[PDB]
Parts: structure tokens; C-alpha cells; sequence
DNA sequence: AAAAAAAAAAGGCGCGTATATAAAAGCTATGGAACGTT
């Protein structure tokens, strides 16, 4: 794929744990390459090394 | 479920703002499923 | 720190860069000791001086000098976001002159010589075009 | 004179007490931050007071990033709270100021190598490598960061009237080393 | 880097200055009497 | 013989038991007189200046070298030279007549 | 002629410089030891 995202907004609870980092952005948009909106974007992502 | 299941590899923040860049990841938004080569995410925690 | 004190008592214009490229100190414990030194010999008890020896550097002549002597006499007076570090008020007093004159040593040469900004210089520079009022001696 | 060092910042250490368990804090409270591999403190902060809560596995949180010292401590009592709320007996025990980080302006330019070359007991410039001075007044305690610009920095302290009362006996020489 | 320029323009200063060909730490060993002052007395001389 | 030397036998003292376990000497180059104003300028010094005020009639000396890392086996500045007048790198060394009167050095 | 692509950089903040506090948790080096080693 191609489409590059874009995430803004207010982060209430960070969480980082063994290179699991956690982020509940609240009132974030997401933009596709189309801007999506999310009030409560659950992101759960870890190292990629 | 608005879920960004991504790889996170920077993360900045000076004192109000973070700078997330994102990775390689597969984003279901609300009945619509979205996969990104790259993320930046800034956030902004009070 | 007493090798800067030496050329200062002695009128020598140093650069803590200078030193530094002498002496490997990190610069910021050189700069607590410099401190910490020179409260010592204030104890145990004036910046134009830089101008020529960049002048010299860059291969600059004496009328030219005295021009940026005159310059950074009245950078003195001039605040106006005179100097904060003059050590910028000087470099830029310097291509004052030379813009002034029709010299080829434009600002690459003179940044990569005394390992200042190229960007400094301009935001000098900016305040400087209004300054330029006073600074017509002849 | 009669310029205010306003506080830029309050810090402040508050011992919990007690022995929490690193990776259930960053995976149970929510406001929570720890990495292994950088430095094993939690990096805790409430958006109300907005300070940090520097907490390590020893139970010594520290409140930084107010500009009071009243914040730097009503966060320290939610910032314990919040501990407790994760399942602990975590305890608010042991609060102390640690740090006062201020600054001020003059409006006017200082001449720091005339402070440098008479007050050289007392001053300290780096043009090239630091654009303020450090005037580090002995009673009170406290360091007074002289810029150009007129930033008069200080710090180093956790009496609130140390930074002011510093200030009120160091004007006069900063006018002294003025240019108008 | 960390040249002692100062070795060679001093050592071949002093040297001319006295005329001791040798070394500077070398006061007597070294051979004396060369590089006199240029008697200016009259152009012949 | 001054010229021979500063024009031979400098260089081929360097093409020598130069080269150090490795660091190489290559060639050597010859300003002409100049004096290190004290913390100020560096410039040219007629004969003259240097008798009045005591300097030294010197030249720098500059040599070529290439820093060498041993790699799996298996431009510098230094001293200063003095210039005996008119050598063939002394200002007056070709010089006329009526510069030489201008030079205040009798010809 | 016209679309689309390929690619330099400009300008902005990188953080970074120093400056100053204030906090002990991986690492360093100092500081202490005297007994294994000829």
C-alpha cells in the first residue's frame, strides 16, 4: 500500500511496557493519503526493531 | 474498531506535544479497513 | 581557563572555540572552570580586540578594518539587538564593510573560515541595512 | 529594580513509602510511562496540575514542571492517589520543595563583561558559549542568569522569596553595567 | 595537529642569534664563533 | 648557497627518514616574509620594518602531509625560516632601483 | 502541444548548544582489600 495517514489530537493515557507503547487519542483525525475523524482511536503498537 | 495496529519507531514530545511516527501498520476505522506505509502521529496531552 | 586569563589580561582576543580546538574540554565544564577560575583570581585580587585577527584571517585591509573598528564602536550604542554574544556583532559589522566594498569573499567563505552561521549573519544583517544611518564616517 | 523573578519552574520529591511493582504501573495505570532499557523511572503526569511525577522503583516520586510550589504539591497528593488507585498501599509520605527555576526581564541590555570584569567575583559571561551570566548571589543563595537581553535566570532554590530577594540586591549592579 | 612549530623557529633562531651550531641545550659542545653581527663600521669593511 | 639550500636541500631533508608508523611528508612550500602580528593580523615585513622594530626577517613553512591508517597492513604549518636578503625569496631579491629607494634601503 | 513524474531545498524547528537548579538507578571510576602467585 500506499496511502499515508495523519493522526492529531489529545492524548489522555500513554503506556509503554516491554516496547509496547500504548496511545488513546481522543478527538484525533485521520487522514487518508478522505479525513477521518476518531474521538477515541485506540492505538496499540510495539518496536519494529 | 478504530484500532491502529502499527509499529511505533519515533516518538518526540517537547513538554505539551507529541510527534508519533507510525510504521507499516493495519488501521480498521469504523465499518472501513485502512493500511498506511507510513504514520505521523502528533498528539497533545494537557 | 588561566591561558584565556593570560591573553585577556594581556589584551589577546580568544575564542573559547580556539581553545577548545587546542584542548579537548567539552566547553561545558571548561565553561563551570573558566567561571569557578575567574572568581578565584578576582579573590586573589573590551571586546574589540577580535575584529583584526579575523580581518587577518580573512585577508581584509586596514581601511577596511578601521571601518568595522568604527562599526563595533558604535554597535555599542546602538542597541537595537546590539549584541547578545557580539561575537555575531562583530562577524556581521565585518560583512557590513565588505558588502560595503566589492570583495569576492562572499558568505561561504568567511562562515567556513570562522566556523560561524551563515544564517546569524543575515538575521544581523537585517537589523543592520536600518542601521546603516549611522555609519558613514567619510 | 522591583522586577519579580517569576518561578519558570517548582520541583518537588514525595516518597510513596513502599515497593510498586514497575510493570504493573505501566500496564494498569493509564497517565503512566516507564522504559526498561532508558532509566527505570515511571513517568507519571496529571494534566491537572500539569507537573511529572518522576517515580522510581524505590517509591521517590518527584513533582516537576509546575511554576508554584503549591502545584508541585497538589499534584504529588493526586500523584499518589492515582498509585493507590492502580491496587497499592501507596502512602503520601516525605514532600519537600526540591527546585525553584525562574526567570525575569530587565528591558534592557546589561553589559556582562562590565559586570564580568568588576563583579568577576561575581559574574560570569559566555558570549560565544552562553548568551546569559551567572551571578550566583551568596545571601540568599541563589544564582542569577544575566542575559543580554536582559534575562536575569535563577534557580537553585526552594525559598520563593530567596529568588526575590536576590534580585532587589543585584539591580543596581545591572544598571551599573547598562547601556541605557 | 599538536606540531611543535616552536621546535624549528626557535631552535633555528637561538641558533643564529648566538652562533653556537649545536643545540640549544647544547651550551659549549656546540661549535661557537659563526653568525657574528655584520660589522657596519665603513662599507669597505 | 642560500638559494641552493632553500631550494634543494630544504626539500630533499624532508624526502627523508620521513614517513612515521603512518604519516607522510610531501612537498614543502615557502611563504614569503611575514610576521605574526601579536594577537592581530599576519602581513608582509620589508627589511626595513624588521630592523627598526626588532623582528625577525622570516618565512613560514608549510609541508604536505597525507595521514596514512594502516588499513590491514597486511596545508601543515611548521617553524619558520629566516631569509637571507636578497635570496631569491627576499622581497628586494629582483626589485629596481627606485623601489629600493622607496623600500628606504640603500641600493 | 500537454500529462505526469523526479528530485533540490527552504524553512522550520530538530534538539542542541550553554546556563542554572533539583531529584538516586545503569554505569564508572575510585578506594580497599590482602591473599593467590615466584
Amino acid at each position: 500500500t500506499q496511502s499515508k495517514l495523519t493522526v492529531k489530537g489529545n492524548l489522555d493515557t500513554y503506556g509503554f511496557c516491554d516496547d509496547v507503547w500504548t496511545f488513546i487519542v481522543k478527538n484525533c483525525q485521520v487522514t487518508v493519503e478522505s479525513v477521518i475523524s476518531v474521538d477515541k482511536l485506540r492505538i496499540v503498537a510495539c518496536n519494529s526493531k | 474498531e478504530n484500532l491502529m495496529l502499527c509499529l511505533y519507531d519515533k516518538v518526540t514530545r517537547t513538554k505539551a506535544r507529541w510527534k508519533c511516527s507510525l510504521k507499516d501498520g493495519v488501521v480498521t476505522i469504523n465499518r472501513n479497513d485502512y493500511t498506511f506505509q507510513k504514520a505521523q502521529v502528533e498528539a497533545e496531552w494537557v | 581557563a588561566s591561558i584565556l586569563i593570560g591573553c585577556r589580561r594581556a589584551e589577546v582576543a580568544r575564542t573559547f572555540k580556539e581553545i577548545q580546538s587546542l584542548i579537548h574540554v567539552k566547553t561545558k565544564e571548561f565553561g563551570k572552570t573558566l567561571n569557578i577560575m575567574k572568581n578565584i583570581l578576582r579573590g586573589k585580587s573590551q571586546n574589540l580586540t577580535y575584529i583584526p585577527r579575523f580581518c587577518s584571517h580573512l585577508g581584509l585591509p586596514m581601511q577596511v578594518t578601521t571601518s568595522a573598528e568604527y562599526t563595533a564602536k558604535k554597535c555599542k550604542e546602538i542597541k537595537e539587538i546590539a549584541g547578545k554574544s557580539p561575537i555575531t556583532i562583530a562577524v556581521v559589522s565585518i560583512y557590513l564593510n565588505i558588502l560595503l566594498f566589492q570583495i569576492p569573499i562572499t558568505a561561504a567563505k568567511v562562515g567556513q573560515t570562522l566556523q560561524v552561521t551563515e544564517g546569524t549573519i543575515k538575521s544581523g544583517y537585517k537589523i543592520l541595512y536600518e542601521h546603516r544611518d549611522k555609519l558613514v564616517d567619510p | 529594580s522591583g522586577i519579580v523573578p517569576t518561578l519558570q519552574n517548582i520541583v518537588a520529591t514525595v516518597t510513596l513509602g513502599c515497593r510498586l511493582d514497575l510493570k504493573t504501573v505501566a500496564l494498569h495505570a493509564r497517565n503512566a510511562e516507564y522504559n526498561p532499557k532508558r532509566f527505570a523511572a515511571v513517568i507519571m503526569r496529571i494534566r491537572e496540575p500539569k507537573t511529572t511525577a518522576l517515580i522510581f522503583a524505590s517509591g521517590k516520586m518527584v513533582v516537576t514542571g509546575a511554576k508554584s510550589e503549591d502545584d508541585s504539591k497538589l499534584a504529588s497528593r493526586k500523584y499518589a492517589r492515582i498509585i493507590q488507585k492502580i491496587g497499592f498501599a501507596a502512602k503520601f509520605t516525605d514532600f519537600k520543595i526540591q527546585n525553584i527555576v525562574g526567570s525575569c526581564d530587565v528591558k534592557f541590555p546589561i553589559r556582562l563583561e562590565g559586570l564580568a570584569f568588576s563583579h568577576g567575583t561575581f559574574s560570569s559571561y559566555e558570549p560565544e558559549l552562553f548568551p546569559g551570566l551567572i551571578y550566583r548571589m551568596v545571601k540568599p543563595k541563589i544564582v542569577l542568569l544575566i542575559f543580554v537581553s536582559g534575562k536575569i535566570v535563577l534557580t537553585g532554590a526552594k525559598q520563593r522569596e530567596e529568588i526575590y530577594q536576590a534580585f532587589e540586591a543585584i539591580y543596581p549592579v545591572l544598571s551599573e553595567f547598562r547601556k541605557m | 595537529l599538536a606540531i611543535n612549530a616552536k621546535t624549528i623557529t626557535s631552535g633555528l633562531k637561538y641558533a643564529l642569534a648566538t652562533g653556537n651550531w649545536g643545540e640549544q641545550k647544547k651550551a659549549m659542545s656546540s661549535r661557537a664563533g659563526v653568525s657574528q653581527v655584520l660589522n657596519r663600521y665603513t662599507y669597505s669593511s | 648557497s642560500f638559494n641552493q639550500f632553500v631550494d634543494y636541500t630544504l626539500q630533499d631533508i624532508i624526502c627523508e627518514d620521513s614517513t612515521l608508523i603512518e604519516i607522510s611528508f610531501g612537498k614543502i612550500y615557502v611563504t614569503k616574509p611575514m610576521v605574526n602580528e601579536s594577537d592581530g593580523v599576519t602581513h608582509a615585513l620589508y627589511p626595513q620594518e624588521a630592523r627598526l622594530r626588532n623582528l625577525t626577517y622570516s618565512s613560514g613553512l608549510f609541508v604536505d602531509v597525507k595521514k596514512r591508517t594502516y588499513e590491514a597492513i597486511d596545508k601543515v604549518f611548521i617553524g619558520r625560516l629566516p631569509i637571507m636578503l636578497r635570496s631569491k625569496n627576499c622581497y628586494l631579491s629582483e626589485a629596481t632601483e627606485s623601489d629600493l629607494y622607496k623600500l628606504k634601503e640603500c641600493p
